[PDB]
């Protein structure tokens, strides 16, 4: 294309770059939260379920 | 070269066109349940 | 002529584009400078004399008209070049013709959200 077709296509990637950056930070700390609460609720799911199997 | 804010929208491409989109929907959508609202309000004001 | 006899014409330069090639190489070939893309300075002059002649006489002259209808070719479609822009400033409206509308299976690929007609509203039959 000519140069400002370029120009603006760059700019926008830019953005779109910056955008999923900060995306997978915000992720990565709701993870380390979800992590965190998965533990307990791990335990306690395993257990109501420990009945099933059991019998 | 550097980038800028509200640029994706200022290149056209198919992103440009897709959140053109996924904006006019939604609003759409808060129009119309607002639109109905604005009705239920107007005919419970009469009295 | 039909137009300064009370009748209708219409024409259509099928392209400008080449036109603008034809004067180029003229000019080139006189030795008078080149301008901008190598296309002389008196460019626009070129089509802005021609396509100003299409008029629409009221009826103290007949009230003949000449539409123009010319045809510009742009290079995957930059309209933003030299003669585009040109003949763009200088017409009434545009119709503009997308290669994604004609394989998209819009044919004419006739892009109407950027087609224009400034006349619009007038020149238009009322059930239309």
């Amino acid at each position: 294309a000519t140069l400002k077709d370029i120009t603006r296509r760059l700019k926008s990637i830019k953005n779109i770059q910056k955008i999923t950056k900060s995306m997978k930070m915000v992720a990565a700390a709701k993870y380390a939260r979800a992590e965190r609460e998965l533990k307990p609720a791990r335990v306690y799911g395993v257990g109501s379920l420990a009945l099933y199997e059991k019998a | 070269v550097r980038s800028s804010a509200g640029a994706v929208r200022d290149a056209g491409g198919a992103f440009g066109k897709r959140e053109q989109a996924e904006e006019e929907r939604y609003f759409r959508a808060r129009a119309k349940e607002q639109l109905a609202a604005l009705k239920k309000h107007h005919e419970n004001e009469i009295s | 002529y039909f137009r300064d006899n009370g009748k209708h014409a219409l024409i259509i330069y099928d392209d400008l584009s080449k036109q603008a090639v034809a004067y180029r190489q003229m000019s080139l070939l006189l030795r008078r400078p080149p301008g901008r893309e190598a296309y002389p300075g008196d460019v626009f002059y070129l089509h802005s004399r021609l396509l100003e002649r299409a008029a629409k006489m009221n009826d103290a002259f007949g009230g003949g008209s000449l539409t123009a209808l010319p045809v510009i070719e742009t290079q995957a479609g930059d309209v933003s070049a030299y003669i585009p822009t040109n003949v763009i400033s200088i017409t009434d409206g545009q119709i503009f013709l997308e290669t994604e509308l004609f394989y998209k299976g819009i044919r004419p690929a006739i892009n109407v959200g950027l087609s224009v007609s400034r006349v619009g509203s007038a020149a238009q039959t009322r059930a239309m």
